[PDB]
């Protein structure tokens, strides 16, 4: 496959948030969730071992998916639960791609912030695919898939 | 909050089939690896067989020492996974786990007994003072728990509420036939004054609740 | 088929001592795994990827190395930690591990506390006779025990089980019981269990007459 699994995952990404919209009375969070931090300063992070930086995403990205279910289950059957939902079927993805590469799980890890806002659970996602996963595809790669 | 419950351990003779079982609860099963790994004294701990996710094509991997006997599976829709054994050695004996998430969660682990013997339940005994009872202090009653094949047994005192000062020994093998003791040592104003009582299992069927009390001159 | 190897394989230590743990791999790994067990309860994760602690896991632990060596050091270590260790390594199938470090603690000498008991009397209608002597929270574990049977040695009969590490105290305990059939227990009238330990030149003694 490619390393464009990153590029329609990121775009079948916006057309999910976007449709946020479409749901009436979206409630932020009756209580504040973790999620893969939002931290744009990775130079250091830059200079860490090939597996290493993937080995902090797989963490981070499981963290993700783990906050994804414990927002989605403060919440009922909902409009709001049901698309943050497919929006864990991007995750699933993601998370089979550097698992498969890694040839392991991980355990959930790594620095958090916490969010009652749903929509800031819609952005962690697009930011790692942005950020540690974008500067970990392209230095050539162990390909990614 | 996420747990695994082994089921379906215990006495198999060489050459049977068995089949152990696991139910996952708290977490998304479907996205949980699943591994089996196995111990035994000997050996110590043995990896036995992976099975990937959904996502993860549900590939599968053997330890060399069981391709051909043993097989693994899952059923997402249940929460479970499985280990089919077949033409069971003597070696194959051992606690057997089953193990989430790349070896983040564990089971409790069934004890696979690979023997030809069949299972005998145990006898349970009274350990109390001698008549000649010398009070003191402090007083220690036991249960004798004699001939009982396979293991394991489990002893507690008053439900579990009796745990401190508590001696549960290893069996010792005597003639296909394994024995084992606990002991118990409690303020000798607690008894008999209260009421101290151990509660021996036998899986295989045996539950037997033995009251701890003096002994008529 | 990568092979995993620990170094001490048993050792003991005081809580404040600092504990160094090894594991050599047979070929080039990328990191290592650590799990803790101790005994009657599962293996959990303790280190992985090398150097993250895992949920549960102390800051005096610290994860360490890389191809070919690896180690688990613990600065200052309290009793909580004595356990078996395990390494493991993930590059491929099979899945191996080590052979375990038991680190068990080290502490000043106990006597035992010994006592005796005579074989129930439902025991005793069911034809047999088991006398059941405890020698409990002792130290070190080296400890013999002599049944004395009126007044004369008896060895045959005799099984002996010890337990492991006490987790609070630091101590190891001791069952003793000779079995005989209710007929030969029932020709004869004191039955003694006597201990020696390091504590003592003289052995403690329990016994108990048949006729009160």
């Amino acid at each position: 496959c490619d390393l464009r699994v990153l590029s329609k995952l990121l775009r079948d990404s916006h057309v999910l948030h976007s449709r946020l919209s479409q749901c009436p009375e979206v409630h932020p969070l009756p209580t504040p969730v973790l999620l893969p931090a939002v931290d744009f300063s990775l130079g250091e992070w830059k200079t860490q071992m090939e597996e290493t930086k993937a080995q902090d995403i797989l963490g981070a990205v499981t963290l993700l998916l783990e906050g994804v279910m414990a927002a989605r289950g403060q919440l009922g059957p909902t409009c709001l639960s049901s698309l943050l939902g497919q929006l864990s079927g991007q995750v699933r993805l993601l998370l089979g791609a550097l698992q498969s590469l890694l040839g392991t799980q991980l355990p959930p890890q790594g620095r958090t912030t916490a969010h009652k806002d749903p929509n800031a659970i819609f952005l962690s996602f697009q930011h790692l695919l942005r950020g540690k996963v974008r500067f970990l595809m392209l230095v050539g790669g162990s390909t990614l898939c | 909050e996420v747990k695994l419950e082994e089921s379906g351990g215990g006495l198999v003779q060489p050459g049977g089939s068995m089949k152990l079982s696991c139910a996952a609860s708290g977490f998304t099963f479907s996205d949980a690896w699943m591994d089996w790994v196995r111990q035994s004294p000997e050996k110590g701990l043995e990896w036995v067989a992976e099975i990937r996710s959904k996502v993860n094509n549900h590939a599968i991997h053997y330890a060399e020492s069981v391709k051909g006997r043993f097989t693994v599976s899952r059923d997402d829709s249940k929460s479970s996974v499985y280990l089919q054994m077949n033409s069971l050695r003597a070696e194959d004996t051992g606690i057997y786990y089953c193990s989430g998430w790349s070896f983040l969660y564990w089971g409790q682990g069934t004890l696979v007994t690979v023997s030809a013997a069949k299972t005998t339940p145990p006898s349970v005994y009274p350990l109390a003072p001698g008549s000649a009872a010398q009070t003191n202090s402090m007083v220690t009653l036991g249960c004798l728990v004699k001939g009982y094949f396979p293991e394991p047994v489990t002893v507690t005192w008053n439900s579990g509420s009796l745990s401190s000062g508590v001696h549960t020994f290893p069996a010792v093998l005597q003639s296909d036939l394994y024995t084992l003791s606990s002991s118990v040592t409690v303020p000798s104003s607690t008894w008999p004054s209260e009421t101290v009582t151990c509660n021996v299992a036998h899986p295989a069927s045996s539950t037997k609740v033995d009251k701890k009390i003096v002994p008529r001159d | 088929q990568v092979v995993l190897t620990q170094s001490p394989g048993i050792m003991s230590a005081s809580p404040g001592e600092k504990v160094t743990i090894t594991c050599s791999a047979s070929s080039s790994v990328s990191y290592m795994y650590w799990f803790q067990q101790k005994p009657g309860t599962s293996p959990k994760l303790w280190i992985y990827s090398t150097s993250n602690l895992a949920s549960g896991v102390p800051a005096r632990f610290r994860g360490s190395g890389s191809g070919t060596s690896y180690s688990l050091t613990i600065s200052r270590m309290e009793a909580e930690d004595a356990a078996t260790y395990y390494c493991q390594q993930r590059s491929g199938y099979p899945r191996t591990f080590g052979g375990g470090t038991k680190l068990e603690i080290k502490r000043a000498d106990a006597a035992p506390t010994v006592s005796i008991f005579p074989p129930s009397s439902e025991q005793l209608t069911s034809g047999g006779a088991s006398v059941v002597c405890f020698l409990n929270n002792f130290y070190p574990k080296d400890i013999n025990v002599k049944w004395k049977i009126d007044g004369s040695e008896r060895q045959n009969g005799v099984l002996n089980s010890w337990t492991d590490q006490d987790s609070k105290d630091s101590t190891y305990s001791m069952s003793s019981t000779l079995t005989l059939t209710k007929d030969e227990y029932e020709r004869h009238n004191s039955y003694t269990c006597e201990a020696t330990h390091k504590t003592s030149t003289s052995p403690i003694v329990k016994s108990f007459n048949r006729n009160e």
